[PDB]
C-alpha cells in the first residue's frame, strides 16, 4: 500500500 | 550521520547461543525496522530477519527454530540470538537498516532492502582448541614419454587456527612452488596443500621433501613426497 | 538454486559498459521492488540502487537499475578499476523474507584473460590408512579470477563433500583457488574415477584421477 522509502521513518 | 556498531563475543562454542547487539547512534531505532544480515566467509549474504521499532518481528524460516530479535528502543539497540549454532554459523553479522513496502493487510512490511550498515563483526563458531596438521605426501602421477614436468604435493590436514607455512627443500626449492590459501571445512578446522612442478628428469636423483610448520601446535613435519606406483 | 540467480562474474575493460542480470520469479521481483550493493571485500555492502531504479546520494549515475517482468539489471558505464567489487541484488520474497542473488564479481580487464591451469591428486596411501580421502583440486593462472568447480564420480554429478576456496591473487596478479571433495575409502575404491571439472569464461578445464595401488 505504501513504499517506505530509505531514511523515511514511518509510523504505522 | 547515523552510524551502526555491532557488539559480539568472536568466538562461540558449538551448541551454545550467539548473542549480538546493535547500538545506533546519530539517530535512533524509533520509526525504523532493523535487520541482521550475515555473510560466511567467502560466500553470500543471508538475511536473518527484522524488527520494527515497536517491537514486531519477522524472521527468515530457514532460522525460525534458533533465532529471535529484540529492540531496547530506550538505549537505542537491538539485538540477535542464535542458538544451537555450529559452524555453519560461522560468519560476519552485519546489523542494518531497512526499507521496503507497508500493507494494511496481514502482509506487514515486506523489507526489500537495507540502506544503512554496520561495519560488520566476525563471529567464529568453533571449540579454539589447538590442533597440528596431518601432513600427507600428494605423490607425482606415472607418467611417461620423458615425462615432462611433474607435479608433487603436500595436503597439509585440520589444524587450528591459522597460519601454516611450508616450504620446498628447506627453501632451496622456489622455483615452479605454488602453495594454496586455506579452506575452511565444516568441520570448523582448515586444511591447505603446496605443490611443486619439476622436471621429471631428476625424480631418482633429487629428494623432494615439504616442510610444515604449524607455529601455534608446535607441529613441525618434514614430509618426503616421492613417486608411487608398482 | 536459491532464489534470485545471477551471473558469476561480468568483467570489460576499463571506460567499457556492462549489465548484471538478476533472475527472478512471479514470488519475488513479480511483486516487489529491486534493490542492489556493491560490496569491496572485507567491509560492507553498500546501497547502490533502490525500488528498481533510484540511486541513494553519493552514487554516480553512471551506475543504473532497471526492472522487467521478473528480472531487474544492474548498468554500469564508465568502468574504473575502483569499481571492481561483488554486486548483488535483493527483494522480498513470498517465503516471507529478503532474498539476495548470489553475487556477480565485476573485474575491470588490466590483463589478458587467462584459463586456469588444473591438478588433482587423489588420496594418498597415508590418509587412506587412516580411513579418510579427499580429493584435491588445485586451480591457478586464472584471470578474470572467477571460477566454477563440478565434480563428478565416474559420469555423476557429486555436490555432498565439496568444499571450494575463494579465488586469490598471486604474485603474477594471475588468480588461484582450490577445491577439496572428502570421500570414504570405500566411495574411492567404489568408482572408477572422479572428476575436477573447472569452468572459467564458459570453458571448462578437467582432470580426472582413479584408485591404483600394487
Amino acid at each position: 500500500s505504501i513504499k517506505i522509502r530509505p531514511r523515511q521513518a514511518f509510523y504505522a | 550521520q547515523v552510524q551502526l556498531q555491532e557488539s559480539g563475543p568472536g568466538l562461540v562454542k558449538p551448541s551454545e547461543t550467539l548473542s549480538l547487539t546493535c547500538t545506533v547512534s546519530g539517530g535512533s531505532i524509533s520509526g525504523f525496522h532493523w535487520s541482521w544480515i550475515r555473510q560466511p566467509p567467502g560466500k553470500g549474504l543471508e538475511y536473518i530477519g527484522y524488527i520494527y521499532y515497536s517491537g514486531s518481528t519477522s524472521y527468515n524460516p530457514s532460522l525460525k527454530s534458533r533465532v529471535s530479535m529484540s529492540v531496547d528502543t530506550s538505549r537505542n539497540q537491538f539485538s540477535l540470538e542464535l542458538s544451537s549454532v555450529t559452524a555453519a554459523d560461522t560468519a560476519v553479522y552485519y546489523c542494518a537498516r531497512d526499507f521496503g513496502e507497508y500493507h494494511y493487510d496481514g502482509r506487514g512490511f515486506q523489507c526489500e532492502g537495507f540502506d544503512l550498515w554496520g561495519q560488520g563483526t566476525l563471529v567464529t563458531v568453533s571449540s579454539a582448541s589447538t590442533k597440528g596438521p596431518s601432513v600427507f605426501p600428494l605423490a607425482p602421477s606415472s607418467k611417461s614419454t620423458s615425462g615432462g614436468t611433474a607435479a608433487l604435493g603436500c595436503l597439509v590436514k585440520d589444524y587450528f587456527p591459522e597460519p601454516v607455512t611450508v616450504s620446498w627443500n628447506s627453501g632451496a626449492l622456489t622455483s615452479g612452488v605454488h602453495t594454496f590459501p586455506a579452506v575452511l571445512q565444516s568441520s570448523g578446522l582448515y586444511s591447505l596443500s603446496s605443490v611443486v612442478t619439476v622436471p621429471s628428469s631428476s625424480l631418482g636423483t633429487q629428494t623432494y621433501i615439504c616442510n610444515v610448520n604449524h607455529k601455534p601446535s608446535n607441529t613441525k613435519v618434514d614430509k618426503k613426497v616421492e613417486p608411487k606406483s608398482c | 538454486q536459491s532464489v534470485l540467480t545471477q551471473p558469476p562474474s561480468v568483467s570489460a575493460a576499463p571506460g567499457q559498459k556492462v549489465t548484471i542480470s538478476c533472475s527472478g520469479s512471479s514470488s519475488n521481483i513479480g511483486n516487489n521492488m529491486v534493490s542492489w550493493y556493491q560490496q569491496h571485500p572485507g567491509t560492507a555492502p553498500k546501497l547502490l540502487i533502490y525500488e528498481n531504479s533510484k540511486r541513494p546520494s553519493g552514487i554516480p549515475d553512471r551506475f543504473s537499475g532497471s526492472r522487467s517482468g521478473t528480472s531487474a539489471t544492474l548498468g554500469i558505464i564508465g568502468l574504473q578499476t575502483g569499481d571492481e567489487a561483488e554486486y548483488y541484488c535483493a527483494t522480498w520474497d513470498g517465503s516471507l523474507r529478503t532474498v539476495f542473488g548470489g553475487g556477480t564479481k565485476l573485474t575491470v580487464l588490466s590483463q589478458p584473460k587467462a584459463a586456469p591451469s588444473v591438478t588433482l591428486f587423489p588420496p594418498s596411501s597415508e590418509e587412506l590408512q587412516a580411513n579418510k580421502a579427499t580429493l584435491v583440486c588445485l586451480i591457478s593462472d586464472f584471470y578474470p579470477g572467477a571460477v566454477t568447480v563440478a565434480w563428478k564420480a565416474d559420469s555423476s554429478p557429486v555436490r555432498a563433500g565439496v568444499e571450494t576456496t575463494t579465488p586469490s591473487k598471486q604474485s603474477n596478479n594471475k588468480y588461484a583457488a582450490s577445491s577439496y571433495l572428502s570421500l570414504t575409502p570405500e566411495q574411492w575404491k567404489s568408482h572408477r574415477s572422479y572428476s575436477c571439472q573447472v569452468t572459467h569464461e564458459g570453458s571448462t578445464v578437467e582432470k580426472t584421477v582413479a584408485p591404483t595401488e600394487c
